[PDB]
């Protein structure tokens, strides 16, 4: 149900995350279509401890490589 | 499954990241639930009770 990157947790904005085993995905309801979790598909909320079933990933934004 | 098997094919689905489907469909965003997870079952299972 979230994403913890940096002790916060991490909800899709619009999606679920989904997983293929090895790396974590972002898609639509209704259509496969995986895109990279960056900070604009996703709405911090939380303390990474409150939520269940939190998994550990990265979620890098595009403001920090430029 | 959530409501996808009255659209087609019965797609699974855990039930606690269904109810977070459904508090999106009030306006109330998905933090609310996972948060408040716990809570909100007890209040649930007394009024089923
Ligand atoms: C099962 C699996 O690992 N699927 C893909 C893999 O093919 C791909 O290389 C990787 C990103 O490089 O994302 C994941
Ligand atoms: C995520 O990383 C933190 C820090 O290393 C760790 O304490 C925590 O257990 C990790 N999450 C999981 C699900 O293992």
């Amino acid at each position: 149900p979230a994403i913890c990157h940096d002790g916060k947790a991490h909800f899709p904005r619009e999606g679920v995350f989904v997983s293929n085993g090895t790396h974590w995905f972002v898609t639509q309801r209704n259509f496969y279509e995986p895109q990279i979790i960056t900070t604009d598909n996703t709405f911090v909320s939380g303390n990474c401890d409150v939520v269940i079933g939190i998994v550990n990933n990265t979620v890098y934004d595009p403001l920090q490589p430029e | 499954s959530g409501w996808t098997f009255g659209a087609g094919p019965a797609l699974q689905i855990p039930f606690p990241m269904q109810m977070a489907y459904r508090f999106n469909g009030i306006g109330v965003t998905q933090n609310v639930l996972y948060e408040n997870q716990k809570l909100i079952a007890n209040q649930f299972n007394s009024a089923i009770g």
